[PDB]
RNA sequence: CGUCGUCAGCUCGUGCCGUGAGGUGUUGGGUUAAGUCCCGCAACGAGCGCAACCCCCGCCGUUAGUUGCCAGCGGUUCGGCCGGGCACUCUAACGGGACUGCCCGCGAAAGCGGGAGGAAGGAGGGGACGACGUCUGGUCAGCAUGGCCCUUACGGCCUGGGCGACACACGUGCUACAAUGCCCACUACAAAGCGAUGCCACCCGGCAACGGGGAGCUAAUCGCAAAAAGGUGGGCCCAGUUCGGAUUGGGGUCUGCAACCCGACCCCAUGAAGCCGGAAUCGCUAGUAAUCGCGGAUCAGCCAUGCCGCGGUGAAUACG
């Protein structure tokens, strides 16, 4: 009936519920295109599916909260890549190596102190 | 210049504060100062005792405030005098029925506080500094520890050229953590100007 | 910090804006905080020793 | 670089064409990690290439590129008291490199007021052969062969 | 029914509290909504090392308070005598509503 | 872009001492260290001496500066 | 720019609002 | 406290060598980010440093539900609003996880290359931490301190001024010179923090700054708070221009005893230089650089475009 995930990138959650169906996609109530207007990275997240001919079979509710329109794109391509395993365990031989299993692990670097933020250096001159 | 404070940097794990008290931005400052001042008093009077330390517990209007020294005696008086004309003179500080427990020392060359005021002290009645050091690293060797390490500033010696003498025995791993080394600080005045002591005591890890 | 000048403490201003603070401890009045009453200098002090409940060397 | 060698990193294929080198030619067009505006301007592009011409803007992007890259160059070095522009084959990589930076760069140096109208000219106006990227490409093989006589000094 | 809060600077303070509490109670009123973790308020204060210039050095320290709940329904009569004054914990502070 | 809001302000030091030396007519003179003071119609007329930190400036007050502060008088800088 | 304090990014970066950056 | 420099390295004990200063060990071969580990060896070990123990970030679990939700259902002023439930998200304590363990290849080893399973793979990413010592480094103006010197003044109090001068020169930055842009709308998506005589919802007045009234929060529960870059639509059409916002004239609002010297803010008018910068020179190896906004400390207010942090979007390149 019902197939759960997650998904989390940059510091960006989101549910990712898939179910039976068309390719219909509800985000935040509202279409995909509708929340990801015009952002040519939005394919991406539903790539997960693509990847194992899925999609047309397919249906999902996502729920996203947290960090950045593109970071949730990931979080939700996580999510719907967890979820399609929650299917069926048989989709990780094949859906494993693109990645899509993989949590993105790199975040905001913490900010130095000396430094103008992280890494960049303040300026010295007749040294 | 350079090293932290080995108790600062050990406040998480093998070292507790000296002051557990809740307080919110209205409290705090205040019940700070005050928490200072007994250490005021105190350290200027329980001295000879050899006061080590001095915790302060707080409830509301309760202050748990427990002197720790090697001589518990010093502390008492006569009878139980003294343990009496101070804890009426904390309370006389501030108006809160203030206790006043007193511990001794299981052994105050374990107490780097004390070795620290120890040395200082020989200092000032003109002994060879180098001595002091080395005797007082054994002291503390003698007694248990894993290491020990004495530290002095400079002038030694009413010397116009400010120096620094050494001395240690056993490990004192400053950088790790679960080292538990206890440290203290131990001023010097002086016919000529100020000298410093320092001293660590490792004792066990994990 | 003359002493003189401690006399800060003296609550008639004249003028509440005149009153400033000033370290609790050290009588450094050029960065004084509020939730301490003391300077950066003290306060980095006290902290160190551990006299400064809850107060943690802080990491991230 | 001093340790290892830097393995290169691997671009995620095109949005649209499922290409590497896209992706790559819309980094470089990006500026301040706009790369949605970054990737309309490539696309738009595509479909201006799209109408003035006939063929598919994925093949003319491909052409412009081959032709935009320098099979020789000259790399500046110290012999006893003087420098010397010493001819030097180019990497694979670097050709690369060198081709997609150019197209944007002279892209950018057009008259066209339009972003993408100024990409998709240089872009079809290289793979005809023409086009200021291609005279960059030429100019440096020019500058490499003209001091063969600094080649034994292979580097 | 009652509503608690503890507040404190030790979240082991806090912890040999709550329980120090729920557990008491448990045998006397509701079975009580648990121990539930209030997000945590951190104060950060940062300072210049040294005493005279050197401002490039730094050293941060922050005072972390922590936060509780436990909240038990049926302010039954068996409840606030397991608990009421058996206190223990020193570094923490209490406030009760309901 | 100036401006105080409603109360122009004014060091009563010298006005109810010169609202008064308008009484017996006028006078001669008026040493001040309040140059904060609003110059106010009552005051044109006067000649009032500002202190510009080392020494008082003489200062005869007219209409076409009624609106004016004391210290806009009495520079304080001394330059080339 | 930024440092048009009649318009809308003038205002934002001062941090401060009016007419050409009213509160909502 | 800064600095060489998180750079490794600096030493001891006993033995051995040398008349002696001293040497050996710590050199050598392999290998590491590392005096890291291996192998060899008249040395065998140890100490201070490396590393590890501490913190943050990444996967999962177990108590624990005044913040998550039709996930599943019943109500609908379609506001997770109410009932209801802890699954999920979180919040925050405690644990599990990685060991070059497994497979292959190369070694004598330590290890090196590669492959699997895994959120993560060979110090996963960031931090705290900076040895014996060097610079007669810095600080007597944080504080402490030996010695000198003044003690109706080199002490103390005020009111005013100065620290805010300017022919001129440099450092660090800010805002720009525009169309990959600027403007006006409409609409999205954060993280950390701060707030009871303090944040200030909402309402009315005002072009507005702000006034007047006033609900709520001891604050996962109320407020700061708008997120901006984005996305959508529309305007400008290459011009010193709808670029840029310096300077100056007005008229106001706040804080404050008081804004002349010497405050920030608002509105009208003004609309400077500046068309990408000589010689020379700085930063950064990836969630870094570059861009975008947000908070905090200090603080009445502010001269912050500074510091210290926070999250969004997110490159290029390294032959050598
Ligand atoms: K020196
Ligand atoms: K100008
Ligand atoms: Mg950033
Ligand atoms: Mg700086
Ligand atoms: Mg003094
Ligand atoms: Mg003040
Ligand atoms: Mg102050
Ligand atoms: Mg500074
Ligand atoms: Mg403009
Ligand atoms: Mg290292
Ligand atoms: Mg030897
Ligand atoms: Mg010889
Ligand atoms: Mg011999
Ligand atoms: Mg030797
Ligand atoms: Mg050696
Ligand atoms: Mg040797
Ligand atoms: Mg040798
Ligand atoms: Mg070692
Ligand atoms: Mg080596
Ligand atoms: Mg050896
Ligand atoms: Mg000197
Ligand atoms: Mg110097
Ligand atoms: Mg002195
Ligand atoms: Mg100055
Ligand atoms: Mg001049
Ligand atoms: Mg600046
Ligand atoms: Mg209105
Ligand atoms: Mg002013
Ligand atoms: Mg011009
Ligand atoms: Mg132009
Ligand atoms: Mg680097
Ligand atoms: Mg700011
Ligand atoms: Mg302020
Ligand atoms: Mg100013
Ligand atoms: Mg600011
Ligand atoms: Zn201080």
């Amino acid at each position: 009936e019902q197939y759960y995930g997650t998904g989390r990138r940059k510091e960006a959650v989101a549910r990712v519920f898939l179910r039976p169906g068309n390719g219909k996609v509800t985000v935040n109530g509202q279409d995909f295109n509708e929340y990801f207007q015009g952002l040519v990275r939005a394919v991406a997240a539903l790539e997960p599916l693509r990847a194992v001919d899925a999609l047309g079979r397919f249906d999902a509710y996502i729920t996203v909260r947290g960090g950045g329109k593109s970071g949730q794109i990931d979080a939700i391509k996580l999510g719907i890549a967890r979820a399609l395993v929650q299917y069926n365990p048989d989709y990780r031989a094949k859906l494993k190596p693109l990645g899509f299993l993989t949590r993105d692990a790199r975040v905001v670097e913490r900010k130095k102190y000396g430094k103008h933020k992280a890494r960049r250096a303040p300026q010295y001159s007749k040294r | 210049g350079n090293k932290i404070h080995p108790i600062g940097f050990r406040l998480g794990i093998t070292r507790d504060w000296e002051s557990r008290w809740y307080a919110g931005k209205k409290q705090y400052r205040h019940l700070l100062l005050e928490d200072q001042r007994i250490r005021g008093l105190l350290e200027k009077e329980l001295y000879s005792a050899g006061l080590a330390r001095v915790d302060i517990e707080r409830a509301a209007d309760n202050v748990a405030v427990t002197v720790h020294v090697a001589k518990p005696g010093v502390v008492i008086g006569r009878g139980g005098e003294r343990i009496r004309v101070l804890r009426e003179e904390l309370a006389k500080l501030t108006g809160k029925n203030v206790a006043l427990n007193v511990q001794e020392v299981q052994n105050p060359n374990l107490s780097a506080p004390l070795v620290a005021q120890r040395v200082a002290e020989q200092i000032e009645r003109r002994f060879a500094v180098r001595r002091a050091i080395k005797q007082a690293v054994q002291r503390v060797m003698e007694s248990g520890a894993k290491g020990a390490k004495v530290i002095v500033s400079g002038r030694i010696g009413g010397a116009e050229q400010a120096r620094t003498e050494w001395a240690a025995q056993g490990r004192v791993p400053l950088h790790t953590l679960r080292a538990n080394i206890d440290y203290g600080f131990a001023l010097a005045r002086t016919t000529y100007g100020v000298l410093g002591v320092k001293a660590y005591i490792f004792l066990g890890e994990v | 910090a003359r002493k003189a000048l401690i006399e800060k403490a003296k609550r008639t201003p004249k003028f509440k804006v005149r009153a400033y603070t000033r370290c609790v401890r050290c009588g450094r009045a050029r960065s004084v905080y509020r939730f301490f009453g003391l300077c950066r200098i003290c306060l980095r002090e006290l902290a160190h020793k551990g006299q400064l409940p809850g107060v943690r060397k802080a990491s991230w | 670089a001093r340790r290892r060698r830097a393995e290169v990193r691997q671009l995620q294929p095109d949005l649209v064409y499922g290409d590497v080198l896209v992706t790559a030619f819309i980094n470089k067009i990006m500026r301040d990690g706009k790369k949605n505006l970054a990737a309309r301007i490539f696309y738009d592009a595509c479909k201006i290439i799209q109408e003035k011409t006939g063929q598919e803007p994925l093949k003319v992007f491909k052409q412009a590129v081959e032709n935009v890259k320098p099979r020789m160059e000259v790399r500046s070095r110290r012999v006893g008291g003087a420098n010397y522009q010493v001819p030097m084959e180019v990497s694979p990589r670097r050709q690369q490199s060198l081709a997609l930076r150019w197209l944007v760069q002279a892209a950018n140096q057009r008259p066209e007021r339009r972003a993408a109208v100024r990409i998709a000219h240089e872009l079809m106006d290289a793979a005809e052969g023409k086009g200021g990227a291609v005279k960059k490409k030429e100019d440096v093989e020019r500058m490499a062969e003209a001091n063969r006589a600094y080649a034994h000094y292979r580097w | 029914k009652i509503r608690i809060k503890l507040r404190g600077f030790d979240h082991k303070t806090l912890d040999a509290s709550a329980q120090k509490i729920v557990e008491a109670a448990r045998r006397s009123g509701a079975q009580v909504s648990g121990p539930i973790p209030l997000p945590t308020r951190v104060r950060r204060f940062t300072v210049i090392r040294g005493p005279f210039k050197h401002k490039d050095s730094r050293e941060h320290f922050e005072l972390r308070t922590h936060n509780r709940l436990v909240d038990i329904i049926n302010p039954n009569r068996k409840t606030i005598e397991q608990l009421m004054t058996l206190d223990l914990p020193t570094g923490v502070e209490i406030e009760i509503k309901t | 872009p100036r401006s105080l809001k409603k109360g122009v302000f004014v060091d009563d030091h010298l006005l109810e001492k010169v609202l008064e030396l308008n009484a017996k007519g006028e006078k001669r003179l008026i040493k001040t260290w309040s140059r904060r003071s609003t110059i106010v119609p009552e005051m044109v007329g006067h000649t009032i001496a500002v202190y510009n930190g080392k020494q008082h400036v003489p200062v005869y007050i007219t209409e076409n500066m009624v609106g004016h502060k004391l210290g806009e008088f009495a520079p304080t800088r001394t330059y080339r | 720019g930024k440092g048009d304090r009649r318009t809308r990014r003038g205002k934002i970066w001062r941090g401060t609002y009016g007419k050409y950056r009213p509160r909502k």
